[PDB]
């Protein structure tokens, strides 16, 4: 969230390891970016429990 | 499919200025007001 | 004379003191004021 706008990259992989984050290589590509101009200092997760 | 949704601000209620990122897995949904909701979303 | 009137509009407030400088384009909307001394301020005719 830099001047005045909001990034977002993502990247999707299959694992079949419960262990941790693999030893691979990736790069993440942009997936869209919005204007908005608030400043923010906390985030929280949500989750449909 | 279970993690779905952020949420972003200052206080994070009514009062401050927010915007929320959400799914509920037909689209991808995006809100940016003053929403205040709970800590945690229960559905079902 | 398009934003002029004889009574006059006093819906234009500005922030005449803050407790630190906003940034720019960041717009905020509480209504906070800076607790300059160990008192809080409150904005009253009380510590300044
Ligand atoms: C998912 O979000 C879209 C956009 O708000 C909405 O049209 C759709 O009905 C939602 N799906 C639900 C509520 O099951």
């Amino acid at each position: 969230n830099i001047d005045g706008y909001f990034k977002i990259y993502s990247k999707h992989t299959p694992i079949n390891l419960v262990r941790d984050l693999p030893q691979g290589f990736s790069a993440l590509e942009p997936l869209v970016d919005l204007p908005i101009g608030i400043n923010i200092t906390r985030f929280q997760t949500l989750l449909a429990l | 499919n279970i993690i779905r949704g952020w949420i972003f601000g200052t206080t994070l209620d009514s009062k401050t200025q927010s915007l929320l990122i959400v799914n509920n897995a037909t689209n991808v949904v995006i809100k940016v007001c003053e929403f205040q909701f709970c800590n945690d979303p229960f559905l079902g | 004379n398009l934003d002029s009137k004889v009574g006059g509009n006093y819906n234009y407030l500005y922030r005449l003191f803050r407790k630190s400088n906003l940034k720019p384009f960041e717009r905020d909307i509480s209504t906070e004021i800076y607790q300059a001394g160990s008192t809080p301020c409150n904005g009253v005719e009380g510590f300044n």
